[PDB]
């Protein structure tokens, strides 16, 4: 779970250090932002159930041919979990904002998605559509503050980085 | 390896639901008392050449059968990897009192000294009674009620950080 | 040189991974507080004659014997020596702040010191009432601000519990 | 490696005199706009994947002879190391952007490459035009000129940092 | 690490004796019909990627727990070794449909499985349910029985090796 | 560059035997086999360019979306370089039944090809769709003895393992 | 044990391979010997006790000095053990017909038998002159078939350069 | 490694083109005299310990000055090595005749030796001829022409082979 506190204490710790000036430093640099990080963290946590349905939608209406037979989303059952998988990561989104860090996106999203995709065969083109609609329609100050919207298009643009 | 940030999230994820606002504004109180807990960090890093040495040397004076022939603080060289023991201690200490989670004490410290020490002889009633030492001088740190040493900081009242740093002590002692 | 910047490069380099935005957030630390360290800075700067000449004659007052034949400081010329290495120690706390880290101190004053003072027979309580000394003068607002004091306190507290 | 902070010194360490006012001075600057530093690092890692290959399909189309037979970029071995590499290049300039020194480019990674690469055989004229298109699309990216992504920002110049990168990728090419 | 003929010389060789001519009436059989076996490996590791996903995904299909929160197939870390660990287990029956022997699969691969599932927490009845239908699934296309999938082959009898790929996947769901 | 003969000596080399019964069984396997797979070397030699020109268009009859702007196959230039990969896939299956390994398989286009499409934004289901066509297409007499097909369907199914 | 089907499954379990062609084409080798060994390991397991006694008194008519008081096999107790160890010797070149390869006789004699002829005193010549009367006495066709013979003189001429 | 097939697709994957009907053509006549290729190795490998032992034999006796105080061969453990290098050099070039091609001898064993000879001070005029014994001694036993060894064959004609070998120790004596 990278974070700041994390790096920089495990850095102490391997030379085996106390905290030192430098170390405290860094812990101040999550002070201060946190207030416009924490502020991103609450409004996706308060809209998830919008934001998930409108990313998923956009989704299917780009590779219309994942609704053919023999590809991802041949069947109601299938459709419903595509659209539980962007809520998993919408999810994993939200903790990465309060948490500070890639940390729970590497562990818990990023760590086997090459493997699991191509073993299932759900193409992760179809991922990065959903979530470049979503940083594409996010809107400044309406939505939330212009600090808030950096942080956000930050974690949105590591999860597309992953899957590109 | 988990701070307090993320000790919120792992609660949140046994239960697969979205960080809630009660666990928001207990967030953001940490936030805000954060210049305290730096604090805090700073007096025990900066004391903490003298801080294992009153433990050590404290605990020898009440209990002069360590340094008797046999013991197992008789040589210098089991002198001398006793105030190193006691320093990786407190150690740990600090990083659990700075990230605000005791995990980095119990997983990287605590997992497994018990066995350890069992099989290098170690006395446990005496080991407990230098770290309770050092939970006393930790203390007094915090609070800045040192005899002879003072620090200059802004009035306030670290209460809930000097309790916090009892708990963290209490922890070693349980654990062995 | 350990300081917030290359502490988290190195953890970063070391993963193999572009600077997130965990880096960015102790990068920012160092912006607010650079302006207290710089202060300290520029205040030893212009004075660094008179802390460093009654320093030493703090460390002589505690300890008349150094004075002895046959010992660290019995002429002349070893006594203009310990005044000028409490020079240089006061030299590199001037760099520790304007770095931001104890990187200065580490790699050219600390890292050999043991071996060094040993060999020629230099007692470490000499160096260590110096820096005592040098730190009890120390008050507010006197001489620096609330914030610069507490910075520059800090590396004098370092120095003198590596020669503890 | 050494930053904008430790450069200073250094270079104060050779004279044994302490950093003066002019040299401090210049370190305020660096520190006052070190938000827009900030701000053009992220811009340049946020687009880092569609940079390289920007580089690296565009080296090929201009020099077809790199996938013919016997060329450096045949296989799917060859093709899968020029972009891995050629990846590392941009890395390390996103440090050096970021410690705003370029030691850390010349050390790392800079140190021992011209070497390495005539053994391998791999040519010096396509490598470098590869770099030339990666700094060509930093700088539109640091100054947000990139045709068909856009990044929202505070009005402001930045052709202090644009030059910072430009003679970055040049201390590449130059060195090879 | 035994084959057929491996098998046949260690036993004759705890009682010191010659291998007679009736056991090697066995030896003969196995030689003759050693082109049905090459058949059959053949036809597993054709199709290896489709039997390890119908056996991870019907095993969860049947037991929807494992991808709630707490189960030990919930994130894409989990999933990927799960994925990674039926790979393993059907490359190990190859080997011993090959080799003719069981050797190979219980000494390499099912050595202490039993152990490791225990410590990880790993569920050991659906580890026998992923198991029991990649038994199915691999018979089936020994016998050129799946329904979609049909390898042009010319026609034989298939009860010797099809019975003895069952007996391969029963020793690993047994030690487990 | 696996194959029967270079793995028989790295192993044996590998102890420091000289080659020994065992391993000359290995090459004898060779030359029983030879017939069968050289047979079909000399069949797709000669029909390179109606094999790679009918999978072509049914890579891209299953998936029309590759036709539109902004992905893969977008302009005249990008289908031309379609055809052309598939030849070059198509020359290495004709290297492998000569060989008698996958050596030429593993070492040129399977290599690195999971890192390269990632980057290029090139679907590994297109290239299924190729593969998997002309092994089904493929009939016997017509095509090639009962023996040959057997080696020719063993090297397209290993090309496909990779891709999925 | 060495073989032509335990070599080929170790070089692919080194590796994580699935059994490929390469792999299937080494086991089709031994299917192709495998009528010859086993002619010749069914032949010597018929007619042991004459092949052992006649290699056995090979030994002891060209070196006669084994028979003289203080050397190895001068006792009556210790000439038996000869004619034992040579049974034994025959037994596993019996063993490595079957198995196909050098197995056995690398495992159960060769692997420590320079050590244990050294402390027991046992000259390494009179073993070889034993094993070369049997390999120069057997003839084609009226004891094996010419194809058997050779896998049978492969054997004996194994052992020999193993003891000298 | 390259064996004989691989060198014929490596030739043709520098033009990329198709192997052609006259280089298939080459190939089954390398396919079509396999039998003899093995007939020829399994005679070198059965008397590898009595080759080896004439050459050192043969080399020592016609320059009397290498056993004398002072020379490479004079204690037991240069004589170890020399007859440790020798064995060496005859077990690559079985490992060439197998394969048909001379890749794996100067890949493996040629590469850097003349320089480690240099270093380690060894004569390269008496290890030439070292060589030049082992490659008449061999030629012999692949002929059957050995004067005290016989191994009953099918008759025919093989000095196809016997050139062959004479090429690849010719190597060995080029590159040292
Ligand atoms: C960056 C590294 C660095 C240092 C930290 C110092 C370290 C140092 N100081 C002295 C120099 C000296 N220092 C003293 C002074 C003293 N006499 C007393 O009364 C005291 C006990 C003691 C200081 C408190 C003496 C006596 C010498 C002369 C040689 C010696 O060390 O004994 C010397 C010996 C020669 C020299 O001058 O270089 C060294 C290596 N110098 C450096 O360049
Ligand atoms: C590595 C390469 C390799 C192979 C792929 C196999 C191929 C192979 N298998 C058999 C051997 C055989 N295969 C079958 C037919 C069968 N009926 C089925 O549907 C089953 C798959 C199978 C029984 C298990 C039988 C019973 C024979 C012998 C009789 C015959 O079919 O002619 C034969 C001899 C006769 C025949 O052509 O069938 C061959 C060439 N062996 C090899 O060397
Ligand atoms: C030995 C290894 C080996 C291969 C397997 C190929 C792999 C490969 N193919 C292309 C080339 C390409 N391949 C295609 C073709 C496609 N258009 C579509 O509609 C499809 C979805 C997609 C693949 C099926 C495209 C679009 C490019 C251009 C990409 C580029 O030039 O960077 C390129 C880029 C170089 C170039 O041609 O300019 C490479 C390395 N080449 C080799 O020599
Ligand atoms: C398993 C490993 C393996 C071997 C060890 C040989 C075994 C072997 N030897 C020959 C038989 C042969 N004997 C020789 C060679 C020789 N020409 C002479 O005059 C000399 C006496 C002799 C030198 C050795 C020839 C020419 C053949 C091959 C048949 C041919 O090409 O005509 C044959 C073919 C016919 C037969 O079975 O007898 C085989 C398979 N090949 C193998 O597959
Ligand atoms: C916490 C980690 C976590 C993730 C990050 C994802 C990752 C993930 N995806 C799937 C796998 C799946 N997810 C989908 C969804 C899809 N079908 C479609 O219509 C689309 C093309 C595609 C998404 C875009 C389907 C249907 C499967 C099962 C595979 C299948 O039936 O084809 C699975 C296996 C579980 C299952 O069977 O659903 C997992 C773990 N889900 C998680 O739990
Ligand atoms: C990176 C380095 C770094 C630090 C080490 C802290 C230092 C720090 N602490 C406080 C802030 C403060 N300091 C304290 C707390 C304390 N006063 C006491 O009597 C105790 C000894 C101590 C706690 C253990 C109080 C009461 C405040 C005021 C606000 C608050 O409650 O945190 C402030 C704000 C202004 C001030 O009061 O000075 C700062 C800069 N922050 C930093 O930037
Ligand atoms: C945690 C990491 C971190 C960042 C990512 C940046 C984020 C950031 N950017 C600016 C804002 C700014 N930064 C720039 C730079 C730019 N103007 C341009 O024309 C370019 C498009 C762009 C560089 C790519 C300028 C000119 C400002 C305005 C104020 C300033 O000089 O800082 C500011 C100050 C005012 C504001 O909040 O908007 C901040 C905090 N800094 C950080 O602390
Ligand atoms: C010697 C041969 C050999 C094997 C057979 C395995 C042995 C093995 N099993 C596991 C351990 C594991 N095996 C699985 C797979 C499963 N997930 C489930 O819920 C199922 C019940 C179960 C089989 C279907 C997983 C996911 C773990 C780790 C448990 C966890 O992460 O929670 C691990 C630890 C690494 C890991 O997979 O995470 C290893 C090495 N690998 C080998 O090299
Ligand atoms: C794995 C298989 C296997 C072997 C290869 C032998 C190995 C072996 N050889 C001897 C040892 C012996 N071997 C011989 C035989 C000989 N008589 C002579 O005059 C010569 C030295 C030699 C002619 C060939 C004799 C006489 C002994 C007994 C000597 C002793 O025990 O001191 C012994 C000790 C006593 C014994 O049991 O014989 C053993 C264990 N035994 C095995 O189980
Ligand atoms: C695969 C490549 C390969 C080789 C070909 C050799 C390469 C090689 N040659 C020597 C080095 C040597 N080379 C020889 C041999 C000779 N000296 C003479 O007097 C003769 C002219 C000549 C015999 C032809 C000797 C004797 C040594 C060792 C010198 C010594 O023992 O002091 C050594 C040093 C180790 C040693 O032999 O002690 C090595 C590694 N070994 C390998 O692994
Ligand atoms: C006679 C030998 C000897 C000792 C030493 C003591 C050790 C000791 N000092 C303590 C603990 C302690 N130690 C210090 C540090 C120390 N005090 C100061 O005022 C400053 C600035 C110090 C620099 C050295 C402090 C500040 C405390 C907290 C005050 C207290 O509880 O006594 C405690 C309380 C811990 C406990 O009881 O569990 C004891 C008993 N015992 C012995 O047998
Ligand atoms: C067919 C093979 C091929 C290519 C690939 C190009 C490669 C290429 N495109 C460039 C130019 C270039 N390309 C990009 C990236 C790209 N453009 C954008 O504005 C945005 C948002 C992008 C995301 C994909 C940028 C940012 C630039 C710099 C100028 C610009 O803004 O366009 C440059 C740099 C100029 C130079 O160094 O000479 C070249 C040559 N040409 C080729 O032959
Ligand atoms: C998607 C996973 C999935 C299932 C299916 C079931 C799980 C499942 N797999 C089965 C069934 C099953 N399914 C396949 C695969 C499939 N069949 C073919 O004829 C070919 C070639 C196929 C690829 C298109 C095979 C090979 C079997 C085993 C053969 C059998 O039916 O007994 C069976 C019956 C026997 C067994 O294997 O245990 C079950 C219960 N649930 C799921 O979620
Ligand atoms: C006194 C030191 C000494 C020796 C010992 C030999 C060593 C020796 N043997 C050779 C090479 C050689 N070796 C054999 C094998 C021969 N046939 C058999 O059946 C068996 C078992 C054989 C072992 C003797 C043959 C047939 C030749 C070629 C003919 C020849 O001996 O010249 C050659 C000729 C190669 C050359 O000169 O380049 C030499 C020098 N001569 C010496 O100067």
């Amino acid at each position: 779970m990278k974070s700041v506190i994390t790096t920089t204490i495990s850095a102490a710790d391997a030379a085996g250090r106390f905290p030192s000036s430098s170390d405290l430093e860094s812990v101040q640099g999550n002070i201060q932002r946190a207030a416009s990080r924490l502020e991103a963290a609450e409004k996706l946590a308060g809209n998830h159930e919008a934001v998930v349905k409108e990313a998923g939608d956009a989704c299917f209406a780009k590779y219309p041919y994942l609704k053919n037979p023999g590809e991802a989303g041949d069947s109601q059952e299938k459709i419903n979990k595509c659209y539980r998988d962007i809520d998993h990561y919408m999810r994993l989104i939200n903790y990465s904002l309060v948490v500070g860090g890639t940390g729970p996106l590497d562990e818990w999203c990023i760590a086997g998605a090459r493997e699991v995709y191509r073993a299932l065969n759900l193409p992760g083109s179809s991922y990065i559509a959903a979530f470049v609609f979503t940083r594409d329609r996010l809107c400044v100050p309406r939505d939330m503050s212009a600090q808030a919207a950096v942080e956000f298009s930050g974690a949105l643009d590591y999860v597309i980085n992953s899957l590109c | 390896m988990l701070d307090a940030f993320s000790r919120v999230v792992v609660n949140s994820d046994s239960k697969a639901a979205y960080v809630s606002g009660s666990d928001l504004q207990a967030l953001k109180t940490f936030i805000a008392d954060g210049n305290k807990r730096l604090d805090a960090v700073n007096s025990i890093v900066s004391n903490a050449s003298c801080i294992v040495s009153d433990a050590v040397s404290g605990m020898i004076c009440e209990n002069p059968g360590l340094i008797a022939p046999g013991g197992n603080c008789y040589t210098n060289r089991r002198m001398a990897a006793c105030l190193r023991d006691g320093e990786i201690i407190l150690r740990y200490t600090s990083y659990a009192l700075l990230a605000g989670d005791s995990s980095v004490l119990e997983d990287r410290c605590l997992n497994g000294l018990k066995e350890t020490y069992i099989a290098l002889g170690v006395p446990t009633n005496s080991t407990v009674r230098a770290v309770s030492i050092m939970k006393s001088s930790a203390v007094a740190f915090i609070s800045n009620t040192a005899s002879q040493r003072k620090m200059a900081t802004a009035d306030g009242d670290c209460s809930a950080l000097s309790s916090e740093v009892a708990s963290y002590c209490d922890k070693v002692s349980a654990a062995i």
